[PDB]
């Protein structure tokens, strides 16, 4: 076993600058033969995984030039000349050799576009969902850049932890806008006691976060 | 007469390939393609002698 | 890999069945391999087979915990890869790729470890689910529309799917007529492991009260069609 | 002499159903110690044509299996378990005797595939063309299928009949979607008395014909 | 059968000359004969010879039209078949196969008539024509693209190739580089003898007024190469 941590978290990529990510390896490679054992792959999400480079610097199923592995010994790269909109994905570098073959955590090298005032939207619950015993509130974000943003649910100045969900979308290929929606979902029995209902979105790109503040009970 | 399994990387470049198939290495190995819509030259034939 | 079968609900006592089949391809002389993922990022090699054109199958890779529950078959004689297991203790979500090594020729492996040269045929469309929940019909509401936002002239409206187990097509809205403006977004897993979609249109206010806007859901396992009307 | 007849010499099948042919001979052919006097022939039209069975009820030359004929007496036919797209010729029938052999009438194995509908194009004659005396325009018909339509000239909601050629190319390797182009070439003097020229283009998947019209005096 | 010599415009009058040319093959000892086709439906069967291998006695088999005006004549020591004609009534045009009888064998034949077993080697390459003595060269003229069928940003634009003989003529799009879309018609018959084709490129009206699309014709009969730009 050999511990192998890339970058677990979100790596933002400008487009038209080179972008490197880099690993270290615990056990010294080229222990089987003189050529370097390590591949390199690209995992889009939603169809399949592409590779680029396989062991060695060399080029293999039909990967553009752009791609270029580098390093030797503990000091390993990547350099990519120029990024686009289908290199967004994971990236993994993996050793030909430790047949308990554990992995190393995916790097998004997502495009950072300019940026964009979020549209906040609120949606308050139907009478219909209402007099089921559930009561579902959502908040979304439209039209907005980076992804990353602190979404939390406020009932009369008090944090809810624990039953708000998070659903995010993939890259448009329109304007590449992304669109965060927050369910809050929630019983009756705690729902109906309340009556100011919030929703706060803090993003990079704004001076000052955003909330809008609602009553129940009000069409 | 004379059958030899040995199914390793063929070296036609100079450089070694011990394991790994490289640009100048390709497997001596390739496989068929059958249809049943081919023609005369590419239906199969079961030959004995 | 083109299409594979085998996923559905299985107790954790059970055994699952799968198979990865292919197309027109040098199935014999290459080493295939399975793997599985995470939801998050990562992936984890779960198992791995041999060719029998190039040597014996006596060099056949496992780790512990698939060398205790886990084997893997191979048919000879057709595009099949079989995987088999026993018991199942902690194994929610996986992918099951039917990937396979980009070496054709094999030199100075063990029964240990060897090194292997690439993997360029990964496959997908194995789903695992552990729970015993059946399915659900989803249920539909009407989501309000609103003057929000900077638009005082446009609305914001949406339909609200809840209650459903297996994910349902996207939601068109009337009928995919509109196509400006339509979102869907993917599904979130709840508390009780059905999951939940909403999804949006954006029209001008001018044409609220001259067109109707209608969402359709349509649910490929339980065989429902939805079709609910949006009004103020 | 003889005289050897296709009844099914006009038929549209699709792949997946057999299809059958018929041949008929004026003079018995009984007169035979176990080997029937007649032979297929299949015309792939372009290079040359191929031989399928010969006489009798045998095989030869490489044929494939799904080919098969058969018959005793004054009846024929041959049986096609499905055809393909390679499988693109007319047929005709021969006896073995009557020395002076008179081959009889072809098939024409229009393939009944899904209908592709037709691209109208008109192409005005240019200026340069006007300053020879001659004006010909051309109605073109792109990607169209089945091959058979019936393309008519209407000058001022007149029929012109006698003036028009057609010309169409093989079937495509891609879509194998045949291509229709009508040429319809007159004076100067015909040409400058008539401002309103059309082509009907008349389809089995349209259910009405369409007309594209233009005028002379624009680009 | 591999190639065939001759091909020409003969008058009616003169002597036509039409031979088979052959390769590594058992030539010498079959039965070889020559098919023709009208341009309508309905082929017919023109001549046939035998071989002095079979027997003696060389066993003519000629149709009334070519007892009257056609002959043949074998080599017997290479690979080629003699057919000519001394007069021309009525023949505009003719394949002339070079087929060969299946048949190695000969029994109850006569002169009057003989079985024939079937043909296999059927082969193209002979092409005769009693038109007028002289070519023309091509004339080229760009057709104005319409942005009206199909996509509505696609116009087709192509080079209009008139008043040219014989049928072979080459069209290319931007020296081979535009091939994706090109079509080019066959050619047509006229009243006056004369050809006419029409070969058309659809390409995108958002780079048609930056890209240029330039068509190359060649004429190697009349040694004429044209090379047009099309514009709007």
């Amino acid at each position: 076993d050999i511990v192998l941590t890339q970058s677990p978290l979100s790596l933002p990529v400008t487009p038209g600058e080179p972008a490197s990510i880099s690993c270290r390896s615990s056990q010294s490679l080229l222990r089987s033969n003189g050529y370097n054992y390590l591949d390199w792959y690209l995992q889009k999400p939603g169809q399949s995984p592409h590779l680029l480079i396989y062991l060695g610097s060399n080029r293999a199923s039909g990967v553009p030039d752009r791609f270029s592995g580098s390093g030797s010994g503990t000091d390993f790269t990547l350099k990519i000349s120029r990024v686009e909109a289908e290199d967004v994905g994971v990236y993994y570098c993996m050793q030909a050799l430790q047949t308990p073959y554990t992995f190393g955590q995916g790097t998004n090298l997502e495009i950072k576009r300019t940026v964009a005032a979020p549209s906040v939207f609120i949606f308050p619950p139907s009478d219909e969902q209402l007099k089921s015993g559930t009561a579902s509130v959502v908040c979304l974000l439209n039209n907005f850049y980076p992804r990353e943003a602190k979404v939390q649910w406020k009932v009369d100045n008090a944090l809810q932890s624990g039953n708000s969900q998070e659903s995010v979308t993939e890259q448009d290929s329109k304007d590449s806008t992304y669109s965060l929606s927050s369910t809050l979902t929630l019983s009756k029995a705690d729902y109906e006691k309340h009556k100011v209902y919030a929703c706060e979105v803090t993003h990079q790109g704004l001076s000052s976060p955003v909330t809008k503040s609602f009553n129940r009970g009000e069409c | 007469f004379e059958r030899d399994i040995s199914t390793e990387i063929y070296q036609a470049g100079n450089k070694p390939c011990n394991g790994v198939a490289g640009f100048n290495c390709y497997f001596p190995l390739r496989s068929y393609s059958f249809r049943p819509t081919y023609g005369v030259g590419h239906q199969p034939y079961r030959v004995v002698v | 890999q083109l299409v594979e079968s085998g996923g559905g609900l299985v107790k954790p006592g059970g055994s699952l069945r799968l198979s990865c089949a292919a197309s027109g391809f040098s199935f014999i002389t290459y080493n295939m391999n399975w793997v599985r993922q995470a939801p998050g990022k990562g992936l984890e090699w779960v198992s791995s087979i041999s060719s029998n054109i190039l040597s014996s199958t006596s060099y056949i890779y496992y780790a512990d915990s698939v060398k205790g529950r886990f084997t893997i078959s191979r048919d000879d004689a057709a595009n099949s890869l079989f995987l088999q297991m026993n018991s199942l203790r902690v194994e929610d979500t996986a992918q099951y790729y039917c990937a396979r090594t980009r070496s054709r020729s094999v030199r100075n492996c063990t029964s240990a470890t060897c090194p292997v040269d690439a993997f360029d045929l990964w496959g997908q469309g194995t789903m695992v689910i552990v729970s015993s929940a059946s399915t659900k019909g989803p249920s539909v509401f009407p989501l309000a529309p609103s003057s929000k936002s900077t638009s005082g002239g446009t609305a914001a409206l949406g339909c609200l799917v809840k209650d459903y187990f297996p994910e349902p097509v996207t939601v068109s809205w009337n009928s995919g007529a509109l196509t400006s403006g339509v979102h869907t977004f993917p599904a979130v897993l709840q508390s009780s492991g059905l999951y939940s979609l909403s999804s949006v249109v954006t029209v001008p206010s001018s044409s609220l009260g001259t067109q109707t806007y209608i969402c359709n859901v349509n649910h490929k396992p339980s065989n429902t069609k939805v079709d609910k009307k949006v009004e103020p």
